[PDB]
């Protein structure tokens, strides 16, 4: 779903940045959970309760791990974006979803 | 961080109802003395003539 | 006397809504220097030691 898709887009951007950093390196394309809060905050809003937004973000991350795109949060509040992400946010799929999103934006009228 | 805080909006809201009732109002005589001193200082400052 | 006036209650009421919106806030930069000078004066006054 499209909230999961927004989070997927953020994770894909982080994944490609990490890939640039390390070529392909190891499978450890890691990110700290606290960094997702500033980003996703802009979109889903700001209910003003850090705990509430953290719960929402962790629910989204858990649902994504249900699809296997991110390891569950660990003791260090860090996760490894599973390499599978590259083939779900494949630029072709990205263009398809982007065209559909432009369609919906037009429908927003 | 688990610590709740009172938004500035609620601060203004509470500051309103506080001033309402028969109270220790905002001002005192020291208010008038303070404004006297403040006018003195501000005039002596703004005055460009040496 | 035929001249109407705004009760102090309405004065408080209007003073409330005025401070609400994005505004020139009740405080200003010089407020802190004002309180600094006032604390200096009051401390020098209360001090009973000659």
């Amino acid at each position: 779903n499209l909230e999961q898709s927004l989070l997927v887009a953020i994770l894909r951007q982080h994944f490609v940045a990490w890939e640039q950093e390390s070529g392909t390196g190891a499978s450890q394309a890691q990110i700290a959970i606290d960094d997702l809060l500033p980003q996703l905050q802009i979109y889903l809003g700001d209910p003003g309760s850090e705990s509430k937004e953290r719960t929402r973000l962790l629910t989204l991350l858990d649902q994504l791990k249900g699809h296997g795109l991110v390891t569950s949060p660990d003791a260090h509040e860090r996760i490894v974006i599973r390499p599978i992400i590259a083939h779900l946010a494949d630029p072709i799929n990205l263009q398809a979803l982007l065209a559909w999103l432009r369609e919906q934006i037009a429908q927003q009228t | 961080d688990g610590r709740i805080f009172a938004t500035d909006a609620l601060e203004v809201a509470i500051t309103f109802v506080e001033s309402l009732d028969n109270r220790f109002m905002t001002s005192t005589a020291s208010r008038l003395s303070t404004v006297q001193r403040e006018i003195e200082n501000l005039e002596t400052r703004l005055n460009p003539n040496p």
